[PDB]
């Protein structure tokens, strides 16, 4: 099937500089004709339900704000962040919903160094 | 029977589904069917290949009544000696991989058909042009 | 009635850039020769000259000659096209061989060299048994001496098997038409102040292209298009010295050329079906083959290129022109091909001035080589037959390629080198004008109707 | 890799003509140009002068015309030709021409000018 | 000709900072090229194109400006990104501006 | 608005007129679109990407409501977050090639909005037929 | 203590180019137009019979 692998396992940086992250892809997921891409960037808080971050893998959720980036197309993504806050610490996802089975990333665990 | 899901929704993802489920993606397979020193021999014969597959299936719709529609509907009725089976269990039940066998017999005595009544509704919309 | 509803169009006029490739055409006359004595008759579609065109109003398109395609794909088909007229004919195999070379038959002066070589050597007959001795005529130039006896051999014997030129097809110039195909269209700009670079306001597109002599000359290119009212120089960029000026200026300079020897075409027979043209009897006087171009015309010439080039580098600038600085045969002095004989013609007359802001005939001497290395393959060399008689041919100079050297610590001058490098700066002289564009149909637009159900 | 890897260092008398090659290996020779280039000490970086080694077609800095002579030495054969030699022979050796001497080449890349130097070799110490 | 002045010259900068190296043309509306040259070792493209950045450089070399003002930018200063550093305009070079460690 | 006049009214005549203009005469450039020993490979593929291409989009036309129309209308509404400008200023101020450059971001969404319209109303079509 | 080429009696023998690898790089085999590829992603598949997956 499609492997999902995202590149560090951890980040453990300060508060209020930016970060980076990626997640590769073993498909390409670039979809030919609508000429748009297929990542869910998720974040899920300990002990709660995850949410969207990053839609089309590249558009923002509504109610998320200006600070975060999805960027990339082909089969390497980067979600790059540009201001670390404290309520940002917690695991993210990197998801293809471009076919069944639905798979997703490790799960890189940023936290407060 | 279309509802909302972020899935690609793919070339051939709906072939093992139902054949009432199946027809609300057709222009994907319909899309996907076309565009895709001595090699550029195969490689070109290849294409030509596909422009006249293409070519062929667009006249046999062409000869009919439906040019571009995708769906269309026609005046030969349905002949229970082909088939005999009701229509809640094809729409519900079956596949087109598994439909395509059991009239694969009565194929082109079908085809026929609707050329005829198509050349038959032809010469009457013609008349019927005459006659005012 | 503000709602609008969108509509999509069929057959709208619009284009984006693009790369295809063109397909080659020639005249109807062009095609009516035969029997491949030119390169490629029945290859290409007969066509027109000077192919349809129409005018284009209220349109701008920028324009680059520099990053422009189908000057690379006129240089490749060129290329391949020179080497696809080579496999029918001989291979000279069986003529690397030790060459007993003396001095032709001459009144010798020891200050001065002899520039031919009568050169005696076994041949092969057309019986695999016998050989025979027979002799030629060579240039110092395509011999070199092996280490008393004097034994020379060919200066390709060590690289290649040397293709000789087949003697029934000609290596004159016909026009091509590069002529696109459906989908595309090539844009033409009839700007009269253009450089090649940036916005045309007057375009006009055409089918095909108008005609290119295919011209191999290295300085100085011969039969060209000429500019509509004064001399344009053309560049990339000027302040890089690296990048070659194009100079194309109005009326054009006409340059006689001549070998004067009259030769004797003389077979050998190689093998069965195979004959080797040599020089056989020089008939008369050995007299230095040479061209002739007018002083006062050229003169007159530098002095409108000196008024053009002041205006990219201010008019207290003093413009000197001297000779190329070094390189090989064919990059130096300046090469062309007069009826299937191959010149090499020194400049050092031509490029000899200086220009302050404030009935004579150049003599310019050439030599003539026989075998030939063009565009500097690995294992691809050409043995060039002679051909009878004197030989004379009238040609235009139409431009220049010059190039601009390094000037630093308080450059009061600006000096000018001719050089040939790359055979893409003599294409890019008659491409400059047009472009390929691929035109795209189904446009989209609002207006006001929904379409009854 | 596109390697440029020249001659050792020399001590030439005032008065010689110094002579320095550069192989080039790697890529086709017949297509970049190679440029010449010094590094004096208290006196930074001066250009002396390229060739395009398909005809050997070269162009020198203005006040080293005289005293400066590139050639070059293609490579003739079927089976190896991605490899060539450049050669710089300086002549009219004075004290002020102590110095490292470099060849470089251009990168490959469609934006990459003939000045934008990507490939730099080791250069050459040159005492005079 | 096109003289070129870099204007910092001697910059003394501590390990973590970031560091802003001034290239003025005489002439303007060219592109330029930064190099970075360390002791006794091999000069190596950093900018061309006055953005672009070459093969194996890192992303904090940032190229800036035009006309006759350019700018190299250079963030979180590395232990080996003190060295000399040069503005190529065509064939004309800087005198060099050095970045010594407070 | 076509008039009397003798001129040729050739393949791209109108590309710099403006857009109300250039409408009048596409036929033209719909013409002009199709018809025009190693070199005959070259010519051969060059005349198979005239014809993909031609099929190329007389799919994208079919699989909408028209087929042969040349002009169509339909059902998707403009969206005026898409070019936020006055009806009056397209027709009568700018051309193709300047409306191209302002919808080209834009593109590929409106053709999605295509194809679901047009698949809703055959699907509409065949269930209004259906209850009859 | 003369010797010969095996081949001396069947062909003239062309030599391997050294400009030329014999390397192993992958192909991909790609269906034209109209035509599709199926792979069986099943784990238990002996290469006859029906594949589920
Ligand atoms: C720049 O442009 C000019 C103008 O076209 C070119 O000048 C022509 O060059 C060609 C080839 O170099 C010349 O063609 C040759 O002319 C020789 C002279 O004969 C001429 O005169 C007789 C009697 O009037 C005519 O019958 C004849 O056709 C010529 O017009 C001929 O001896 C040659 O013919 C021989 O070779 C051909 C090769 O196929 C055979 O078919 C013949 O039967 C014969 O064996 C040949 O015709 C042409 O004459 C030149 N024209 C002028 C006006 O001078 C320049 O060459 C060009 N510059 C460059 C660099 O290409
Ligand atoms: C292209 O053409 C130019 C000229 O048309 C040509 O330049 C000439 O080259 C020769 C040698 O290649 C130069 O050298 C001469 O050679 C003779 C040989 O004996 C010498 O004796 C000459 O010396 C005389 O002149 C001196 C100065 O007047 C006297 O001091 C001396 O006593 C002799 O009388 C002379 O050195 C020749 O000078 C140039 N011509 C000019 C005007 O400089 C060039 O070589 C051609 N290109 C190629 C590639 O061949
Ligand atoms: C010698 O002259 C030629 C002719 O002008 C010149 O070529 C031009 O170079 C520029 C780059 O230096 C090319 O790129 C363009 O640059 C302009 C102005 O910056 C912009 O329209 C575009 O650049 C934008 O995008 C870049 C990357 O996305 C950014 O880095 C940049 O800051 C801009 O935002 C565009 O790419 C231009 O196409 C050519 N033009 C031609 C006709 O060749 C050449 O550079 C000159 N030589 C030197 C050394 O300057
Ligand atoms: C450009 O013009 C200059 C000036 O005429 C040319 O320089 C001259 O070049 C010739 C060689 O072609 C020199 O001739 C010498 O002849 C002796 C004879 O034995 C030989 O031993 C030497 O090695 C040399 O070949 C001549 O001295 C020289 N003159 C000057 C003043 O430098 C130059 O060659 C011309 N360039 C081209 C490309 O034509
Ligand atoms: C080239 O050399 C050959 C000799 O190899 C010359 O041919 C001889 O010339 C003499 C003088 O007339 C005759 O007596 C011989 O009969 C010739 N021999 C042959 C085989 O032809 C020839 O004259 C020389 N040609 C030139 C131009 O120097
Ligand atoms: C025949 O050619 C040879 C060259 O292979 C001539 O030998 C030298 O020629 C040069 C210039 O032609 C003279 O400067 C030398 O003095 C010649 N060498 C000798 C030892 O004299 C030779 O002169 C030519 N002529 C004859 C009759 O042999
Ligand atoms: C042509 O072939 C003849 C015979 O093969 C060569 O003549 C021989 O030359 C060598 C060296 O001088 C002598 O030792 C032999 O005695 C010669 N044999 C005969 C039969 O004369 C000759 O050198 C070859 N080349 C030319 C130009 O004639
Ligand atoms: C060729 O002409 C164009 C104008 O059509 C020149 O390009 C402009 O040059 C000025 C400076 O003189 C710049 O400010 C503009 O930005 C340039 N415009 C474009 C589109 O490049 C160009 O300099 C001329 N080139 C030569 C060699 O003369
Ligand atoms: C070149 O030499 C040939 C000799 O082979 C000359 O041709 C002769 O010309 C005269 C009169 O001009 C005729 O009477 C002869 O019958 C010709 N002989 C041959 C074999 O053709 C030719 O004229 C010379 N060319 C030049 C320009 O002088
Ligand atoms: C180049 O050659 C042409 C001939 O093709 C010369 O033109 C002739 O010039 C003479 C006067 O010298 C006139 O009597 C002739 O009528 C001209 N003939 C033609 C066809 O024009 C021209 O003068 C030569 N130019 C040079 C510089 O030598
Ligand atoms: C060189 O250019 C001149 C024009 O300057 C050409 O001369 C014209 O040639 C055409 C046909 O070839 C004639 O219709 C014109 O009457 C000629 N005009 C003049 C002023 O002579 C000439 O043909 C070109 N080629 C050569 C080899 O001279
Ligand atoms: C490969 O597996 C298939 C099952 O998928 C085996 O095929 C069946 O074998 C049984 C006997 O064991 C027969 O009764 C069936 O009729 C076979 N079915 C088919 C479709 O062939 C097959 O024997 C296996 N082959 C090997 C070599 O293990
Ligand atoms: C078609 O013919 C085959 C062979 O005679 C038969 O087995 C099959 O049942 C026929 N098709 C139908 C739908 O009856
Ligand atoms: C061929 O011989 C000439 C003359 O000795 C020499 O200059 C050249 O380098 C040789 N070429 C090869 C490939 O050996
Ligand atoms: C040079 O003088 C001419 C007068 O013919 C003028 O048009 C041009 O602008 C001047 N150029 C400069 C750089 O002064
Ligand atoms: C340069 O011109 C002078 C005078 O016009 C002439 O004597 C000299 O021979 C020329 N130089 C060359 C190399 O021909
Ligand atoms: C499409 O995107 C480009 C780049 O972000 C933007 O500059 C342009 O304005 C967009 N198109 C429209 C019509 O806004
Ligand atoms: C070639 O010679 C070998 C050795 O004698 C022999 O085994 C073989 O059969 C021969 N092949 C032919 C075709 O004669």
């Amino acid at each position: 099937d499609i492997v999902m692998t995202q590149s560090p396992d951890s980040l453990a940086v300060s508060l209020g500089e930016r970060v980076t992250l990626n997640c590769k892809s073993s498909q390409s997921l670039l979809a030919s004709s609508n000429n748009k891409n297929y990542l869910a960037w998720y974040y899920q808080k300990p002990g709660q339900a995850p949410k969207l971050l990053i839609y089309w893998a590249s558009t923002r959720e509504s109610g998320v704000p200006n600070r975060f980036s999805g960027s990339g197309s082909g089969s390497d993504f980067t979600l790059t962040i540009s201001g670390l806050q404290a309520e940002d610490v917690a695991v993210y996802y990197c998801q293809q919903y471009y076919t069944t089975p639905l798979t997703f990333g490790g799960g890189t665990k940023v936290e407060i160094k | 029977a279309v509802g909302i899901g972020a899935v690609f929704l793919g070339f051939l993802g709906a072939a093992g589904s139902t054949m009432g489920a199946a027809s609300m993606t057709l222009t994907v397979q319909a899309r996907n069917l076309l565009s895709g020193t001595v090699w550029g021999i195969k490689q070109l014969q290849a294409r030509v290949l596909a422009v006249e597959r293409y070519l062929r299936d667009q006249q046999l719709l062409g000869i009919w009544g439906c040019s571009g529609k995708l769906i269309c509907c026609t005046n030969v009725p349905w002949n229970s000696s082909w088939s005999n089976r009701n229509l809640s269990e094809i729409w519900d039940n079956m596949t087109w991989l598994q439909w395509d066998k059991e009239i694969s017999n009565y194929t082109q005595i079908i085809y026929g058909l609707l050329e005829e009544s198509q050349n038959q509704q032809e010469k009457n919309e013609q008349d019927l042009l005459a006659l005012d | 009635a503000e709602n609008l509803w969108v509509t999509v169009y069929y057959g709208v006029p619009v284009w984006k850039d693009a790369e295809t490739t063109l397909f080659c055409a020639s005249d109807a006359k062009a095609y009516e020769t035969e029997k491949h004595n030119v390169w490629a008759t029945h290859a290409c579609v007969p066509t027109d000259p000077n192919p349809q065109e129409i005018h284009l109003e209220n349109v701008t398109e920028e324009f680059n000659m520099w990053k422009n395609n189908m000057v690379e794909q006129m240089h490749t088909d060129i290329i391949s096209l020179w080497d696809q007229s080579l496999k029918p004919c001989v291979k000279l195999t069986p003529l690397c061989v030790t060459l007993q070379c003396t001095n032709v038959t001459n009144n010798i002066t020891d200050d001065m060299r002899g520039e031919l070589k009568n050169c005696s050597f076994n041949m092969t007959t057309e019986l695999r048994d016998k050989k025979q001795k027979v002799y030629s005529l060579f240039y110092r130039l395509d011999v070199v001496q092996i280490n008393s006896n004097k034994e020379y051999r060919l200066i390709n014997c060590n690289t290649s098997a040397c293709t000789q030129a087949c003697p029934k097809v000609s290596f004159e110039p016909i026009p091509i038409h590069y002529c696109a195909p459906a989908g595309f269209a090539i844009l033409k700009c009839k700007d009269k102040k253009f450089n090649g670079t940036g916005p045309c306001p007057s375009v006009s597109t055409v089918q095909c292209t108008h005609g290119i002599k295919p011209v191999v000359s290295t300085q100085l290119l011969l039969n060209g298009s000429l500019a509509e009212e004064e001399v344009m120089i053309r560049s990339e960029n000027i302040t890089n010295n690296a990048k070659n000026i194009l100079v194309q200026f109005n009326t054009p300079v006409q340059i006689n050329c001549t070998r004067p020897n009259n030769n004797t075409r003389k077979s050998i027979r190689i093998g069965p079906g195979q004959a080797f043209y040599a020089t056989g009897d020089i008939i008369g006087d050995i007299r230095q083959a040479h061209c002739n171009v007018s002083k006062a015309t050229w003169n007159e010439t530098l002095g409108k290129v000196v008024k053009q080039l002041r205006k990219h580098f201010g008019n207290n600038t003093i413009i000197r022109f001297a000779n190329s600085s070094g390189g090989d045969l064919e990059v130096t002095t300046h090469s062309f091909n007069c009826g299937g004989e191959f010149f090499y013609c020194n400049t050092s007359g031509l490029f000899n001035s200086t220009w302050i802001s404030n009935n004579d005939s150049i003599t310019l001497p050439c030599r003539i080589k026989q075998i030939i290395n063009m565009w500097q393959r690995i294992g691809q060399c050409m043995y060039a037959p002679p051909i009878q008689g004197v030989i004379r041919c009238v040609s235009n100079i139409t431009g220049l390629i010059l190039t601009r050297d390094g000037g630093s610590t308080n450059s009061t001058t600006e000096t000018f080198r001719p050089g040939g490098g790359d055979m893409r700066d003599n294409w890019r002289s008659e491409l400059y004008k047009y472009k390929v564009v691929k035109i795209e149909p189904l446009g989209v637009a609002p207006t006001r109707c929904k379409r009854r159900v | 890799q596109v390697q440029l890897v020249q001659s050792g260092a020399v001590i030439k008398t005032p008065g010689s003509s110094v002579k320095i090659s550069c192989r080039a290996s790697g890529y086709n020779f017949r297509d970049y140009s190679i440029h010449w280039v010094r590094l004096i000490p208290d006196k930074g970086f001066e250009w002396i002068g390229w060739i395009k080694p398909l005809w050997g077609a070269v162009s020198y800095a203005r006040q080293l015309q005289g005293r400066v002579s590139m050639t070059r030495q293609l490579s003739q054969d079927p089976d190896d030709p991605d490899w060539g030699v450049a050669y710089m022979e300086f002549s009219g050796l004075t004290p002020a021409d102590t110095a490292e001497y470099f060849c470089v080449r251009r990168g490959s890349c469609d934006y990459c000018g003939d000045f934008p130097w990507q490939y730099w070799g080791q250069g050459t110490v040159v005492v005079v | 000709e096109i003289v070129l002045t870099q204007s910092p010259g001697i910059l003394s900068l501590s390990p973590g900072e970031t560091a802003t190296l001034f290239c003025k043309a005489s002439q303007g509306g060219n592109a330029m090229t930064w190099y970075q040259k360390r002791r006794g070792q091999v000069p190596r493209l950093l900018i061309y194109d006055t953005s672009r950045r070459a093969s194996g450089v890192p992303d904090r070399f940032v190229g800036s400006g035009s006309g006759t003002d350019f700018f190299l930018t250079i963030n979180k200063l590395d232990r080996e990104d003190f060295a000399v550093y040069y503005c190529q305009q065509f064939e004309f070079f800087g005198l060099g501006s050095e970045l010594e460690v407070h």
